[PDB]
């Protein structure tokens, strides 16, 4: 078929056809452009007109240009050749190294695994971070979320998770960057190249970057998530191997839809979001799943607009994750990094059967002591702290020690803190928190625990502070 | 060409086909698209019809041909569904074969009137001490479970479902209760793990899991509660007792809002149409308790609502709070300080009340409620603790023990007689001489002890349904003897 | 833009807006009478069951509509104005409301030649002598050039007298109104 | 609206700052004493 | 569903077969002008976001390309356009002149001089709406952009190629940060280190012309105009001009970036570009969103700030720093547009309006001010001193609401805080900043009275600038503070302290 553009408004182009009509989600190529402009169909308005969202800037379009229906949704290269490359929303490479020569193409729109195809196994995934491993342990094959305001540690934390896990992973990996700074995309690319994860010369790369950074018009930011998801889908199904999938951010996937919604002719919903927010997000988050024929350990950073966890977007995403680690601005103000909020991060494997009795008892003890401390702060408001009883001054002191001990220095934060990044295996964390709770460290100052790995390092640091005193 | 029994799509997009023709189509009728896709005709306008598509609109091009099936939406029913996992229309999605149900029902049937019902009087045992004693739930009730994120609502529902196994494995027939679990807008893997969990406890031979997950089109999520409620009305109208759990009812409201805003109906508050009350009221009003002339069956309902930031004055939370006969608040602050289930017993209520409590649990919880009420109004001192008379000191020393009795664990509901025994020990006063931290251990020990040796006493309490003074004395002796050797 | 000559009577809506366009087109070149003729001929043409059913189906390419209308307007050798108007309606998709258009034009033509409409409502028929004297008196209301265009009507709701409408003016001599006025005035 | 636990710190008002300052004061004092005790124990344990 | 161009004046042309006489491809007629938006019938060959020219010299930018008409926005007052005016294309997407000719000119949003010194003799033109660099052209921000403000250069370092954000309430000193930054680069520009010259651009959006005139006078006073452009779309200017001014400035800076030079661009404010955009959209009947802002007011700023990049050496090594200025309402940094921009930039300087009265000027609210680029974009000497200074301030900030050790800590913290105050329109060289910070952080002011540090610093600076300029030159050239340089500084600080009293 071949239609002609009839209207252009923002990123929404209405195209008129005289041959057959292209079904929804098809990709239409605009004829007469220096660089490939692809319009994704989104509506049938009648009279052989289709409304479409332009995947790239609609500058210079003229009413009446010719548009060819490709005949199938946006198809992207896949296979083990995309490893080490960088791709558009439409799949064309953007790292200036020639075309991605694959045998396999995949359409970015596809139905989700049926209910009869899901897995039901859960095994903790040690990450080397005390707070994450102790209170909200992750899980292999599970979906993981990092809910953050602005500037709390989502990106540093996800870089830490990449460095830790992706390097020590048998399978492949994928990093779909949806609508976040381009500075960060370049930084990640160079970090991987210099860390060996990507390899420019030979075929030994384990990461398939995909980028839809925040300079792309909304039609593009709303789809690059599906492109990274398609690459991960392939690695999960055809390769029959485990996969990782880091997405940063997954809020922009909703924000872009909201941006185009009004022009698409839809009444706005609660907070200006599109009326289809919940389903437009379910149809995506339901493809990021382990199945009997693969496994995806998806991690996703999630902006929380104005630190408002009751916003429709994060509020809706909460239901699609097997584990959430709500980074908090208040904790980051105290200097504790990562800022993970111990009394708001949850998990589905935090059970005495899946992680063991002692792990569970210690995690619940940490949470309970922190909550008691939160209650006591209200009294400390008025009384002062000299007036507190002697069973509570102990509670406050222990709670402060635990708050400090939950902090840790990452290997990707050496630029800020200067310290050396550490990994704390699970046993070290559980033992250290057991001991802090039991009272085996009432004689060390709390600042002894600030930004240290295992507990023995806190003891050594306390000794060094004493000596230098 | 036929433009009465058949029509052709003028438009499509975002799941709302606009069809031209179908002049004889009834409102809320199931039409079928040429692409094997079904749809429900909601807007009948002079010039067209607004069909909501049960699936993906990728397959619905303009100019397609739509043929009316001639029937309102209907779902299968029967005991052939029990133990299956069906979707919002009765299609199996567990891959165990065809459902094979003879009967059918209309999803949008009306509730029983004023005369058919009879006052709720039987106890619906949830197997949770806090619920069963302080906020009891009868048969034919509608008890909202309203809470925040990850506070333990789905766990209350699943403990309730698992508990009924003791009744369903017995021979008494008017205590058998069949559960239905409508899961609206939930990640499929969540429902799969839930079905596995129910299988583990063997509670999946009398459960029907209706699945309308996140990927499903908005109409399926809007329609799942009605499918479940019809499969439950089937058991209500046949002398059987049912228990339907909508989880959540906020996501049905969101799906309905999407449908409306795409059909371009006047928005209203929070963009919710004007029928988000009618929508839920005409659903929750089907939980009844028929009188013997109508079979005597019943149908309980436990709608689950999520509240953002404990805000229970929002639109939907208040709509569903003014429709139901109670509520079980689940605050997270209590969740993290050891109180699990985190049932805030100040805000929780049951307008049915103790009319739906076994005589033994009435005998005990009647005074436990007052003891906790007194404790809750001197809770602030708890920190100071000293510096106060023996009156408030004893008040908040009894309250702490009573509170620590109500803690319970994942998927381990307790028989009513055992809850009565534990609360009896705790409230009659055989625990005030015990360090609070050990209370739980005592419980977990005492329980087992009573289960092992004194099964006859528990049988007598269960059958008589009352603590006869002979049984009262025997229980006091048992508690004293055990507490002596601890 | 051009200075379209304002039609005598103003109509509104899409119907009256196409009608004003056509009237201003025809008034220049002084082709009003013949244009009206071709309009009242397309009025009969479009009622043809085949064309009537074909032009209401939205599933035939609009170009098909335009081609068919060009055929049916070349066969009848309609003035270029009418053919252009029908092609315009087909292009814009308003031919579904053509009868409102042409009808409007008829009105817009009557007011041109002075057919000031009227209407008389009575409880029974009228003897031709009485009706003729009525016409003679009503003619006195008008101005020079204008000619009465009477329209008799019958209703039983009004008992006596009658009701007369002369364009805008309106006099209700019914017995119903008089009875109501007496009853209200005496009650109040 | 209702009252939570530890809302004085959340509000961030004057009272929250007063919390954080007073608590830091007290635990600075205790940390100084504990560091002194640690040094003295070190000296008493070299023997 | 009544089309806009379904008027009678058009259907009549169609009916009587006269439309062929006029050109409806490269020309059109204004159907309806009103409130600064024209609807134009014709221009079937006009590109989206192309410029068009009305029959009175006024220009416009065809935004909406609807099936039957074109929604054009007038870059001026529509008092002169009338229904039926002839709009003729210009052929090219809206573009603005660029070059080194603009340097020192108060140009308008569209590239027309408004200082009255004669036409801009520019040679090349750039489209305003160009895509920002990709993943490959850029590299990590490495060089420092010396703001000349002690607090910013010390605790909130800004690199070249980094997008900061000066956010704070009205009348807290944001434009002052911007103008200190512009004036500071005077020392580098008047020099031979061609790799350190920075060319400044000030975009004044929705500000009364008196403000811009005073600012230009201030810049000429410090002769900081020979390397400054000022794109002035003031309040009286039509909404489209205020919406396009940031893009004109950004393209003028992308010029210097693409030619191996380093540019700085300061949008002031962006919260008024957003308002102009909202007016434009609402007058084109585009549906509103939050607070009536169009649905895509995030993209509006993201596509503008993403152009501030740091090109690699294969692309010339140029650079474009951006310093957007936002204005919160009541410190409500959690509003819609402040939140939109806070997540687009990398860093933010928080001007608090109560630090501003309590004495701290500039009001920078350290602790809430961050620089995601961080120490990576700082000088070695400043790294050395700031490492201790930031930590000491961080400790003092948690014991401010008030022993011996902690009393010393508070004393030192107050000393540092009084050292971070500054004048206005008086930036300092990095060497002097590090000198005074070292003097204050080693402890050579732990005894002097608080109210005297404000003067001590001043006096101290003069002394060094009059006696030990060799030391400052050595520190500056060497970049780092060498041990002999450290000893020289120690001697100088103690000597001045003793003879200062
Ligand atoms: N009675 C209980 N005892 C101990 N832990 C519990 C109890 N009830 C719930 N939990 C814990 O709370 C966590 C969340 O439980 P649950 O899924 O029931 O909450 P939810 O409200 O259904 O969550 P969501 O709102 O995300 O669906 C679970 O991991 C579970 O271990
Ligand atoms: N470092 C400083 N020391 C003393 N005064 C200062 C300082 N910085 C700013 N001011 C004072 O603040 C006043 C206004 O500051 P400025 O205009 O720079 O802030 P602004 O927020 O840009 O103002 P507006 O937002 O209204 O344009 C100036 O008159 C100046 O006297
Ligand atoms: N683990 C950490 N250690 C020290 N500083 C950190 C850490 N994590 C975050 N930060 C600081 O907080 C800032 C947050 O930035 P970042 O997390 O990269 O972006 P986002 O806004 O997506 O969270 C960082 O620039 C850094 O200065
Ligand atoms: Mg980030
Ligand atoms: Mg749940
Ligand atoms: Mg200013």
């Amino acid at each position: 078929t071949t239609g002609r553009i009839v209207a252009v408004i923002g990123a929404v182009v209405d195209v008129q056809f005289d041959e057959g009509l292209p079904p929804i989600l098809n990709a239409l190529e605009v004829q007469g452009r220096e660089t490939r402009l692809v319009l994704e169909v989104a509506q049938h308005l009648g009279e052989s007109t289709v409304r479409t969202i332009a995947m790239d800037g609609t500058e210079g379009l003229v009413r009446g240009q010719k548009v060819l229906d490709s005949g199938a949704p946006i198809r992207i290269p896949v296979g083990p050749e995309t490893l080490g490359r960088i791709m558009n929303v439409i799949g064309e490479p953007i790292d200036e190294r020639g075309p991605i020569k694959t045998k396999q193409f995949a359409a970015i729109h596809a139905e989700a695994p049926e209910f009869v195809e899901m897995s039901v196994e859960q095994e903790i995934l040690v990450t080397g971070i005390k707070v994450v491993d102790l209170l909200a342990p992750y899980a292999k094959g599970g979906k993981i979320g990092l809910f953050g305001g602005a500037g709390v540690g989502k990106t540093v934390l996800i870089m830490e998770l990449i460095n830790n896990v992706a390097k020590a992973h048998g399978g492949y990996s994928v990093f779909a960057g949806v609508g976040e700074r381009t500075r960060e995309g370049n930084d990640l690319y160079h970090e991987m190249i210099e860390s060996g994860v990507i390899n420019l010369k030979d075929a030994t790369s384990k990461v398939a970057l995909v980028y839809g950074q925040m300079n792309e018009p909304p039609g593009a930011r709303a789809r690059v998530a599906l492109t990274g998801l398609t690459v991960a889908e392939y690695f999960r199904d055809q390769e029959g191997q485990d996969v990782l999938l880091f997405i940063d951010n997954i809020f922009r996937f909703t924000q872009a839809g909201s941006e185009v919604s009004a022009l698409l002719g839809r009444i706005p919903s609660a907070v200006g979001y599109q009326p289809t927010l919940a389903t437009d997000m379910g149809t995506m988050q339901e493809r990021i799943t382990t199945t009997k024929k693969g496994s995806i350990t998806s991690v996703q950073a999630i902006y929380v607009p104005a630190d408002d966890l009751t916003d429709p977007a994060p509020a809706t995403t909460f239901a699609h994750l097997d584990a959430t680690t709500v980074l908090s601005r208040a904790i980051a103000e105290l200097g504790i990094y990562p800022a993970v909020d111990p009394l708001d991060s949850t998990s589905r494997i935090m059970d005495p059967n899946i992680v063991g009795s002692e792990h569970y008892d210690v995690a619940r003890g940490v949470q309970k002591i922190l909550q008691d401390y939160k209650s006591l702060q209200d009294i400390i408001a008025i009384l002062g702290m000299d007036e507190l009883s002697e069973e509570d001054k102990l509670t406050v002191s222990r709670a402060r020690k635990i708050q400090r001990f939950l902090s840790q220095p990452f290997q990707v934060a050496e630029v800020f803190t200067g310290h050396l990044g550490k990994l704390v295996p699970l046993k070290e964390t559980i033992k250290g928190f057991q001991q802090i709770l039991a009272g085996e460290y009432d004689h060390l100052p709390e600042q002894a625990f600030y930004m240290v790995g295992p507990i023995e390092e806190a003891v050594a640091k306390a000794d060094k502070l004493a000596e230098e005193h | 060409v036929d433009l009465e029994e058949t029509g052709r799509v003028l438009s499509i997009g975002d799941g709302i086909a606009r069809v031209h023709g179908l002049r004889n189509v009834q409102a809320e009728e199931m039409v079928e698209f040429s692409s094997g896709l079904k749809g429900m005709s909601l807007n009948l306008e002079p010039d067209n019809v607004g069909v909501v598509v049960f699936g993906n609109d990728k397959l619905i091009k303009e100019g397609d041909i739509v043929k009316r099936t001639g029937a309102i939406v209907d779902v299968p029913v029967g005991e052939e569904l029990l133990g299956r996992v069906v979707d919002a229309l009765g299609n199996a999605i567990d891959g165990k074969g065809p459902i094979g149900s003879k009967a059918r029902r209309r999803v949008g049937l009306k509730a029983p009137g004023i005369i058919p019902r009879i006052s709720v009087r039987e106890p619906m045992q949830t197997g949770i001490k806090a619920v069963d004693s302080l906020v009891p739930i009868g048969r034919g009730q509608r008890e909202l479970i309203i809470g925040d994120r990850q506070t333990g609502k789905t766990s209350i529902a699943i403990d309730t479902i698992i508990n009924q196994k003791r009744f369903n494995d017995g021979t008494d027939e008017k205590k058998k209760l069949y559960c239905i679990y409508v899961a609206i807008g939930q990640k499929r893997s969540t429902v799969a793990q839930l079905v596995k969990r129910l299988t583990d406890a063997d509670a999946m031979k009398y459960t029907i899991v209706v699945s309308a997950t996140a990927s499903d089109a908005a109409p399926l999520q809007y329609l799942a509660p009605y499918s479940g409620c019809s499969m439950g009305e089937y058991f209500r109208d046949n002398g059987k007792h049912a228990l339907i759990i909508y989880d959540d009812l906020s996501k049905q409201a969101v799906a309905y809002r999407q449908m409306s805003l795409l059909l371009r109906r006047p928005p209203g508050r929070e963009a919710y149409p004007g029928d988000v009350f009618y929508l839920h009221s005409r659903l929750l009003e089907r939980a009844a308790k028929m009188n013997d002339a109508f079979g005597g069956g019943s149908l309980t309902a436990l709608p689950v609502i999520e509240t953002q930031a404990g805000d229970v004055s929002a639109y939907i939370p208040t709509n569903v709070i003014s429709i139901t006969d109670g509520q079980i608040f689940l605050e997270t602050e209590l969740f993290y300080k050891g109180i699990r289930p985190a049932i805030n017993v100040g805000l929780s209520v049951s307008r049915v009340g103790s009319a739906a409590q076994t005589r033994a649990m009435k005998q005990v919880a009647g005074t436990m409620k007052l003891e906790l009420a007194q404790y809750r109004e001197v809770a602030a001192f708890a920190q100071f603790g000293s510096d106060l008379d023996a009156a408030t000191q004893q008040l908040l020393s009894r309250g702490v023990r009573l509170t620590e009795l109500l803690k319970q664990g994942q998927y381990s509901p307790m028989a009513i007689e055992e809850q009565v025994a534990v609360i009896y020990a705790g409230v009659r006063g055989y625990l005030d001489k015990l360090e609070p931290s050990k209370i739980t251990k005592f419980e977990n020990a005492f329980l087992s002890h009573v289960i092992s040796q004194h099964q006859a006493l528990l049988g007598k309490i269960r059958t008589d349904g009352k603590i006869s003074e002979e049984s009262d004395a025997k229980l006091k002796e048992i508690v004293t003897n055990f507490l002596a050797g601890f | 833009f051009a200075k379209l000559v304002r039609p005598p009577v103003q109509i509104y809506g899409i119907e009256g807006r196409y009608a004003t366009a056509l009237y201003s087109a025809a008034s220049k070149q002084n082709k009003l009478e013949q244009v009206e003729k071709e309009l009242l001929r397309v009025g009969q043409i479009l009622k043809e069951p085949k064309m009537a059913a074909s032009l209401l189906n939205p599933y035939v390419k609009r170009s098909v509509k335009v081609k068919s209308l060009s055929d049916m307007t070349a066969k009848e050798k309609f003035s270029p104005l009418t053919s252009n108007l029908i092609n315009l309606l087909a292009e814009n998709g308003r031919l579904t409301n053509t009868p409102a258009v042409i009808s409007a034009f008829s009105t817009m033509m009557s007011v041109h030649r002075g057919e000031v409409p009227c209407t008389v409502t009575t409880a029974s028929a009228l003897d031709e002598a009485t009706l003729t004297e009525l016409k003679t008196v009503l003619k006195s209301f008008l101005s020079k050039g204008q000619v009465l265009k009477l329209e008799v009507k019958i209703d039983p709701s009004i008992m006596g007298g009658m009701i007369v409408r002369i364009g805008e003016k309106y006099v209700d001599m019914s017995a119903k109104t008089k009875i109501q006025k007496l009853s209200r005035a005496m009650r109040e | 609206v209702r009252s939570s636990a530890g809302a004085v710190r959340d509000a961030g008002g004057a009272f929250g700052k007063r919390e954080q300052a007073e608590e830091e004061r007290y635990f600075r004092a205790r940390a100084k004493e504990q560091l002194a005790a640690l040094k003295k124990h070190h000296e008493n344990e070299i023997s």
